[PDB]
């Protein structure tokens, strides 16, 4: 409760402050999903990426 | 006696401060307690963090899909 | 005025960070 | 109150039309969560017409370049293959709804009195949708969808007096060739705006008179404004959709689709399976079961016949299905046979699925032909079961 | 023919379940009966007196109440609740004949329905 | 009296109504023909402005 | 009145909107021929709808066939050569009826209180019509076709920051090839719908506040309704436009075009004269004349918002121009203007038609710029003339 | 400003000004639109019946010529008064007290609604 209402008497006094960390925590929140989702995804599938092929650069 | 008051007219003429709501399936908070509005101000915030990111893609997708494409950027030699 | 001054002033902020936020030009950003 | 001054910028008239017509139109306040299906048909429409013109801006139609220009949108274009599926995945998306929309409609009896001009309007809406999917489905210049369009375009000719006339007009030659596909690829580009126009008066006649409720009861006694309290309701409903959709697109992108769309149409060569979307199987199904198919054709306009002439039925006072047992048994039956005879549509021609599909039929029109009856019948209850 | 519940067990059985359901949500039969369906119903509660008319008010929101709220009347007011005591089909019926007899020899419609 | 009155500037009503009446919550009682005056969100929502 | 057993048709809620909105709208009693331009205008839009259609049955988006294809629809299409001479020579006359509707407005200062909404939305569609008719002329593909698109959507450089990256992005490839063409044909099909939509805006507007008349005054004691009044005054204009647009159609179909655009496009050469459509003439003889084509564009937009503060004027309180002698002279010294800006923007960059076109521009926003001195000064006169 | 009786181009200016407005048998005052300035509008509401009834007549009439293509006879262009205003006096009595209400805090007392 307190800590609701702290944060709320630092955000959310004026709209154009609200808009702002909108924004920003929808940016911050998109970044670090995506770098979850990547590491679930490395951690699932080791192995099979591009730069993983023994004989990547031997074709000449 | 003879009157039988209606329910209306005599909840008008008697107010109290016992008043009832219906709690089914919304269930009252202790008369003396502190709202939570910051709560779902919150619980708001977060929903609009994801509805503002959901825009955003959209909009780059199909912006971007009016950009050029592969064939022609492998073309430019 | 003042008031009304230094809500435009944050609006404008807003507005340019939701702008900077749908562009994404940190590349372009050197200075 | 003289307007003097200016109060409410909702209220001025460059914003009057859309605060009445959309934030303080009253809807009754027990409306379940049937009534987004209504709110959410549009979405569909709109996200079909948003990503059909970002593919126009791609596709070719002619008959060299159709299918290769298709799989540009898939490789090449930046983002393309979300467009595409979107596009596909969302046609199927807004016949889902919109199937929804008619069976909530059938099962609250909404189409009764005083709204016959919103189900007529319906029908013709649903008539528009049918015409743009097909033709838009020719358009990828596949196996399936040339074939398709020869087939079904081909059985127009049953007509007894013009027939061939009409048919050859329609082919602009001999058959299904450049100058049809060129044909409908403009055609379908034009009728989803006469699309939303159509439900542009929907909506219109809706208001006109009002949206309905689970009871089926007059409820001009308690009734909310739309914002904010259905806003939020069709919000839910959208998520909801949007979670749906994007199942639909990224993880089962062609399960709806049928595989033999993806080779080039070869007019020399013809599938073993020529079926239609999944969403005209029940149609096709009545059509091959009934035989002669002049009777065929004649069967399809009598299911638009019957659609359109339910609202114009006998007295049947009470509406909802919820105070009507025997009506709520004979709805379930009717979606039963519906998904049913859908199903039977993609089966083969071959026995025993004709006689399943000449009983489901028969079965879809009994229902029709019930009802008024079940309305005489009960339009003296009342003095039956009365405790006086 | 005539089925009654005294001499159809359907019947009997489909009362009941008639019963139970306007019961549950308290309204009676009449009560689902649209003005703006037929314009006769309109007439024939135009015609009733003002008490039977708001009881009828009063129990269609109530109601709508209970459906919004996703609940039904507590067992006290369903076992005081009694439908198919009518208060309307009298009135519709009388309406019904005189509009018969009046398109019936000569006559215009004394009311009718917009288009749409 | 009169010093505690007129010590009472723009800042501090602006102060003592963010204290008062910014996003709290209002108790309405009606009566008669009321059924044009809006619901208890309408005036909750009131209580802010999202311009500023 | 209450409203029992239905009297009209007409006053049925199918048809209630319509009738008020075209037969029972109060009009003023004295108007001219030019409102009639404006209704016939919207009769040009619709013409110019439905000969696209007909013509995009038939053409071919790609870089490879867009030529031919508009040769097939002259040579090959029965009656092809008329459906294109009529959607290319109605975009012409579409530019001519548009164009006599806003002087008419400028003459007569309806764009004045409290109109000003009417002006803006007309200016919204102006520009609009300017893009379709531009992505149009892009669809032939010839050599002014191809030149003209290059050397338009080039100018979109002259942005300070983000010119060469929205230029590239709207060619999307380096150039004007087979991307530009496929785009330019969706876009072109698309956008006479939104100009449908504010063509309808634009009416509702107007409707609100009603019509403006050849004195200028109020004009709410002498008023007719609509229909039968003005619908065969209309009529009249529309039986003389059917005859003018027949006499372009049949005999000089080629006049109003140039004939660089019957080569197919060859990126190679470059024709020696490069210029839009005539009615883009003005438009690109202002851009030409200020160089520093960053200034031009400037200047361009300086035009169109010289357009949109017309309506927001300080005094202006005399209203046509049979009350203002000086006003009168400035309009026809304005009209001047532009015929000979049009007549400039045809001619090479030699001199002295820099010159000329350098002080004609200078003339234009010098109307735009001594209106408001006009108003002042009128709003002097009162306490002046008295004649006491 | 040297307007009326000192130059040569303001008294041609009045001449075409009274030529015309007598053609139509108006006013100059009545060529205010109400719905222009919404200032006309209250000028009016205050200003006597008779005088509005008046000016109501002179624009049907003139409106009536204007539709039938055709000016007032010669002795009814004789007989006129283009600029015996009505309005002049009214009209700025309004805008001074809108003037004083702007001055010192104040609600306008009618708005232009937003269209
Ligand atoms: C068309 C595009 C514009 C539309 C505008 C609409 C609203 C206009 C307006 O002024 O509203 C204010 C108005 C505020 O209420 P009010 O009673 O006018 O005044 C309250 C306060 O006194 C005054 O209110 P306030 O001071 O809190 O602010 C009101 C408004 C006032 O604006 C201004 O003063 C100027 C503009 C903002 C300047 C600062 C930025 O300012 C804002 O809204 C701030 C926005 C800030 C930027 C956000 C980014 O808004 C509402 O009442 C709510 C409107 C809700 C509309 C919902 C529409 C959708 C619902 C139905 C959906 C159905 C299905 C759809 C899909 C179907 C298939 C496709
Ligand atoms: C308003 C209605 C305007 C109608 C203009 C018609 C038109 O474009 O005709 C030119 C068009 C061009 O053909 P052309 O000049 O033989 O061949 C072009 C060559 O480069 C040979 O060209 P040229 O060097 O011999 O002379 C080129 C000259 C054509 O020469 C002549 O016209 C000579 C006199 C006849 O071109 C022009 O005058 C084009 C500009 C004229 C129209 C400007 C309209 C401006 C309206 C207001 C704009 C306002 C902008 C802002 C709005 C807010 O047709 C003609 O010149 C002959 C037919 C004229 C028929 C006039 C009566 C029916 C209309
Ligand atoms: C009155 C309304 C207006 C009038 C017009 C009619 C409107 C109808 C509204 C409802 C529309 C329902 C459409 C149903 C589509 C069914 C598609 C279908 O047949 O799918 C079959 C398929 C089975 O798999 P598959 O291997 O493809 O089948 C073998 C084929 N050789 O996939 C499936 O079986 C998946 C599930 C399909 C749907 C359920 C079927 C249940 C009954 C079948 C078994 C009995
Ligand atoms: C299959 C059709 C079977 C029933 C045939 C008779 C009929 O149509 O009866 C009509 C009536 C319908 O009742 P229903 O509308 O469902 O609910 C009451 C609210 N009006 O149903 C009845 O009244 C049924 C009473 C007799 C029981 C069945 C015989
Ligand atoms: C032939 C059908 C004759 C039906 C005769 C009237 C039956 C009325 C009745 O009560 O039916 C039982 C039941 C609905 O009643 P009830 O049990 O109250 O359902 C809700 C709670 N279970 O179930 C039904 O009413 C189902 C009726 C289905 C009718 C199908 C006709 C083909
Ligand atoms: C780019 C464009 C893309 C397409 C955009 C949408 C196109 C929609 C086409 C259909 C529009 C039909 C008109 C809708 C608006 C309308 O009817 O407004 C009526 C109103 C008249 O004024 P008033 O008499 O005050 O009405 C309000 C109270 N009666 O009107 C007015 O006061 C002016 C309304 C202007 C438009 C507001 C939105
Ligand atoms: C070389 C560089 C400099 C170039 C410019 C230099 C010259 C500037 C202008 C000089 C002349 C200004 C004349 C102004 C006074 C006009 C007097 C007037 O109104 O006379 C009345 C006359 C009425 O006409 P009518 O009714 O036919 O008369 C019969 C009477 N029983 O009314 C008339 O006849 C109407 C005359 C209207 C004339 C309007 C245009 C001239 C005045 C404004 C010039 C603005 C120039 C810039 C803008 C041009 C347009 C974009
Ligand atoms: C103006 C709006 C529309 C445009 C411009 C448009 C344009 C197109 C184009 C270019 C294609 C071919 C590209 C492709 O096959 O993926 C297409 C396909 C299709 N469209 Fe549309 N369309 C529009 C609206 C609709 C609507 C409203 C529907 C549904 C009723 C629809 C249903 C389809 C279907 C089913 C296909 C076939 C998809 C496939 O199988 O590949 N379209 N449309
Ligand atoms: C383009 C597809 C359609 C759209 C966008 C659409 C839109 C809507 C909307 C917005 C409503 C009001 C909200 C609601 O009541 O759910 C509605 C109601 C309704 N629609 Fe549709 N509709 C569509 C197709 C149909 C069809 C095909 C029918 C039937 C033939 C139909 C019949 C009805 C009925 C009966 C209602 C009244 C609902 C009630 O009982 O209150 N609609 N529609
Ligand atoms: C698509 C092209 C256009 C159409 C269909 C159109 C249609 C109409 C219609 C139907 C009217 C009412 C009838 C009339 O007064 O003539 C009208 C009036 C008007 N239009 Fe347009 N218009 C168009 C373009 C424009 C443009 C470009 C402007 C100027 C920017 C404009 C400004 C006006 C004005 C000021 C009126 C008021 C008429 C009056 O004062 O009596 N229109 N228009
Ligand atoms: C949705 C309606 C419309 C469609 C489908 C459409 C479609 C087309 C097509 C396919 C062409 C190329 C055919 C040809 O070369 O003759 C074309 C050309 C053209 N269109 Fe449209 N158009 C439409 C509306 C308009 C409108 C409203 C204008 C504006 C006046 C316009 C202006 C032009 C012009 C200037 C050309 C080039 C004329 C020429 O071929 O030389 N179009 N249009």
């Amino acid at each position: 409760g307190g800590i609701f209402e702290s944060l709320y008497k630092v955000v959310m006094r004026r709209n154009s402050v609200y808009v702002t960390f909108v924004i920003a925590g929808a940016f911050l929140g998109e970044r670090a999903v995506d770098y979850g989702i990547h590491k679930l995804w490395e951690a699932n599938n080791v192995g099979k990426r591009y730069e993983d092929i023994p004989v990547l650069g031997q074709k000449l | 006696l003879i009157p039988e008051i209606p329910a209306t007219v005599a909840a008008v003429k008697n107010p109290s401060s016992k008043i009832i709501y219906d709690e089914h399936n919304h269930e009252r908070f202790p008369p003396g307690d502190p709202s939570k509005r910051a709560f779902a101000y919150f619980v708001l915030t977060g929903g609009r963090f994801v509805y503002a990111s959901l825009i955003r893609l959209l909009v780059l997708k199909f912006v971007l899909s009016m950009s050029a494409s592969k064939d022609v950027l492998a073309l430019a030699s | 005025q003042p008031a009304d001054v230094k809500a435009a002033a944050m609006w404008g902020v807003a507005a340019a960070t939701g702008g900077l936020y749908l562009v994404q030009v940190s590349i372009l950003v050197l200075p | 109150t003289i307007r003097n001054q200016r109060f409410s910028l909702l209220k001025e008239p460059i914003s009057s039309t859309l605060n009445q017509h959309l934030i303080d139109y009253p809807t009754p306040s027990n409306l379940s969560y049937w009534w987004g299906f209504g709110s959410l048909a549009g979405i569909c429409l709109v996200i079909q017409i948003v990503t059909g013109v970002f593919l126009a801006m791609h596709y070719t139609p002619h008959v060299d370049l159709a299918f290769n220009s298709v799989e540009h949108v898939m490789r090449d274009v930046e983002g393309g293959w979300l467009l595409r599926y979107m596009h596909a995945n969302g046609a199927s998306m807004f016949f889902i709804v919109v199937y929804l929309h008619i069976f909530r409609g059938l099962y609250y009896a909404s189409y009764s009195s005083p709204r016959e001009f919103v189900w007529c309007l319906g029908v013709v809406i649903f008539l528009l949708m049918i015409v743009t999917a097909f033709t838009g489905y020719v358009l990828p210049w596949g196996q399936m969808s040339f074939w398709g369009a020869t087939v079904i375009t081909s059985l127009a000719s049953a007509i007894p007096v013009v027939g061939d006339t009409i048919v050859t007009w329609l082919w602009g030659g001999f058959s299904v060739d450049n100058a049809t596909l060129n044909r409908f690829f403009s055609l379908h580009y034009l009728l989803p705006f006469l699309l939303v126009g159509a439900s542009l008066l929907h909506l219109a006649a809706l208001h006109q008179y009002g949206s309905n409720n689970p009871l089926g009861v007059h409820s001009e006694m308690d009734q909310i404004s739309f914002y904010p309290y259905f806003y939020v309701k069709d919000l839910v409903g959208w998520v909801a959709f949007a979670i749906f959709f994007s199942i639909w697109i990224f993880y089962a992108p062609n399960v709806l689709g049928h595989p033999d769309n993806y080779i080039p149409a070869n007019p020399m060569s013809t599938p073993p399976h020529i079926v239609p979307e999944w969403y005209f199987l029940p149609i096709y199904a009545i059509l091959r079961s009934i035989p002669d198919k002049s009777g065929g054709v004649a069967a399809i306009a009598l299911v638009f016949i019957c659609l359109l002439a339910l609202p114009f039925f006998k007295s049947m006072y009470v509406r909802s299905s919820s105070f009507r047992p025997i009506y709520q048994g004979i709805f379930w039956l009717l979606l039963a046979d519906c998904l049913l005879l859908g199903w039977i549509g993609c089966q083969p021609v071959e026995a025993p699925f004709v006689t399943i599909g000449q009983i489901s039929s028969f079965v879809f029109f009994l229902f029709f032909a019930i009802t008024p009856i079940l309305g005489r019948v009960g339009r003296g209850i009342p003095n039956s079961y009365t405790t006086d | 023919s005539f089925l009654d519940p005294k001499k159809n067990w359907l019947a009997a059985q489909h009362m009941k379940s008639l019963v139970k359901r306007l019961s549950k949500y308290g309204l009676r039969y009449d009560d689902l009966y649209d003005p703006y369906y037929d314009l006769d119903v309109k007439e024939a509660l135009n015609r009733l007196p003002k008490e039977v008319v708001d009881a009828r008010h009063a129990r269609l929101k109530r109601a709508i109440d209970l459906s919004m709220k996703h609940e039904y009347l507590p067992e006290d007011l369903q076992a005081m609740q009694t439908p198919f005591r009518g208060y309307l089909q009298d009135m519709l019926a009388l309406v019904k004949r005189e509009r018969a007899e009046r398109e019936a020899l000569g006559g215009l419609p004394l009311y009718q329905r917009s288009i749409p | 009296l009169f010093a505690r009155i007129d010590a009472v500037d723009a800042s501090t009503i602006k102060r003592v109504a963010n204290r008062f009446i910014y996003d709290k919550d209002v108790a309405i009682a009606a009566m008669g023909p009321i059924q044009r005056l809006p619901d208890y969100n309408w005036f909750r929502r009131r209580t802010y402005w999202n311009r500023y």
